[PDB]
């Protein structure tokens, strides 16, 4: 019904701002502290993905109808959550690799040296833990949207209102996930509670980021605010 | 038959069982020691927890003790206005938390935990299930058979959602709304572990060793 429209909008929003692993032409290039060259390619894709994540957000029904400040607050806080979740749906367990939105495919050691560093095994374990879920575009998109429209975030001007935007998303995931997996409805809470593991990783991820803004001079300039200022 | 695998009623039995020098750090430490002395009593009354191997019992408890206590004193603080009701009965307020160096955690507990449980009127049964979900955490490292543990956790998912459909049919998305406290609970629980060096819980006794002696008791 009207939920299928929401599912289709969120799937389309995800598909346009993030192509699937299977439809993506791959290309390629020991553990060290940081490979500055991989970091440049990694940081250059992470920037593009941020922009695409903002595009994805503006495509979500009623996101842009928030206060432009709350919009900034939400994107600024779910930022890494979505990046980490997105790259983890590009994991290939045969090769133990991850594929970026331009086709770039790095293995575990390259992901490590690209900037993952001490967080490498956390992220890769999380990606493995996603494989049994067999998530598709709609489910990945919904989980992202649920992660973005979060009324828990502080400095929200209309926190109750974000909570209202999140509700139809939680319903959509519930029915969509369980329709595709009719004999095992536990997959829905199992998929939501991945957000819990995602926050943990992202939290340590924010540790990693400040370390790199200093060890790599002039890295990660702030850019969600101003793009969303326009 | 979801509620028969993981009985709601037996879970609330576990909650209702272990339900309860003056300065901030002392007040927090002594409130922690109290609830720590009775987790093993709580977990034992959780359906099928005791049927797990004893080394797995230790692991699950050492893995979620902080996050089980935070969940519990957050829901207890719904009564207090702009403060925390410790298990010892004391009211702790912002300044007192700043004195203890945990003002930011205090604020997050209030907005992300107490207020949310207050606004959605989370009852003690749902809190118990949420804590049971925290207890049956299959990622707990070193666990002998995690498949049994998240089979148990998924039984709590089944029971809790069944209970929510029953007691609150007009709120279909309420099961999810409850679960969304678990990321906040984890987020806050992580920050608290950063302050353990300042809060000597028990005679600096290893949390690990403490629970085991409670279990083999
Ligand atoms: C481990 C950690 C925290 C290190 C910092 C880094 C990051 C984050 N934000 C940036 C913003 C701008 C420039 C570089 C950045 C690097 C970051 C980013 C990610 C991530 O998924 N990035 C990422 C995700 C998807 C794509 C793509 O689809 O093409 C590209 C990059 C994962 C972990 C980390
Ligand atoms: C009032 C904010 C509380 C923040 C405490 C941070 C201290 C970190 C160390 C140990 C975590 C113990 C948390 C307190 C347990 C209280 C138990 C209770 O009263 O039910």
């Amino acid at each position: 019904p009207e939920v299928g429209e929401l599912i289709e909008k969120v799937r389309k929003a995800h598909q346009e701002t993030f192509p699937a692993l299977c439809q993506l032409g791959k290309y390629t290039t020991q553990r060290v502290s940081l490979d500055i060259d991989l970091w440049d390619k990694f940081s250059e894709l992470s920037t593009k993905c941020i922009i695409k994540t903002v595009e994805f957000a503006k495509q979500l029904p009623g996101f842009t109808t928030l206060t432009i400040a709350d919009q900034i607050t939400l994107l600024k806080a779910a930022c890494l959550d979505i990046l980490i979740l997105r790259i983890c749906t590009r994991y290939t367990p045969e090769q133990d690799t991850m594929t970026f939105s331009d086709g770039l495919t790095l293995n575990r050691t390259q992901m490590h040296n690209a900037g993952f560093g001490p967080l490498t095994d956390l992220v890769f374990a999380f990606a493995n833990q996603l494989l049994p879920l067999e998530m598709d575009d709609a489910e990945t998109g919904l989980l992202s949207a649920i992660c973005l429209i979060c009324g828990d975030r502080q400095d929200l001007e209309q926190p109750d209102r974000v909570d209202m935007l999140q509700e139809p998303l939680l319903e959509a995931l519930k029915v969509y996930v369980r329709k595709r997996r009719p004999s095992r409805p536990h997959m829905f809470p199992k998929m939501l509670m991945k957000i819990t593991d995602l926050r943990s990783i992202s939290a340590k991820g924010a540790e990693r980021v400040i370390t790199l803004k200093m060890e790599i001079p002039g890295s990660m300039p702030p850019l969600i605010q101003e793009m969303l200022e326009n | 038959s979801a509620n028969e695998d993981m009985p709601v009623e037996k879970i609330l039995e576990a909650e209702l069982a272990v339900e309860p020098p003056n300065d901030p750090v002392t007040n927090i430490c002594q409130a922690a020691d109290k609830q720590l002395f009775t987790l093993v009593e709580w977990a034992k009354r959780i359906p099928h927890f005791s049927e797990l191997p004893l080394d797995d019992q230790v692991i699950l408890l050492r893995a979620g003790w902080n996050e089980l206590l935070i969940a519990s004193f957050s829901h207890r603080s719904i009564a207090v206005k702009d403060g925390i009701l410790l298990a010892t009965g004391l009211h702790v307020h912002r300044n007192s938390a700043h004195s203890a160096g945990v003002g930011a955690i205090f604020d997050r507990v209030l907005t992300e935990l107490v207020s949310k449980m207050r606004d959605m009127q989370m009852d003690k049964t749902e809190l118990g299930c949420l804590r049971a979900i925290v207890l049956f955490n299959p990622d707990s490292k070193g666990l002998s058979n995690p498949a049994e543990v998240e089979a148990l956790r998924e039984k709590v998912y089944a029971s809790l959602e069944a209970y929510c459909k029953h007691k609150y049919p007009e709120q279909p998305g309420r099961f999810a709304k409850l679960l969304l406290r678990l990321p906040a609970l984890r987020s806050i629980g992580l920050k608290c572990l950063e302050h353990l060096f300042f809060f000597k819980l028990i005679g600096d006794t290893p949390i690990d060793t403490f629970l085991m002696e409670m279990l083999e008791a």
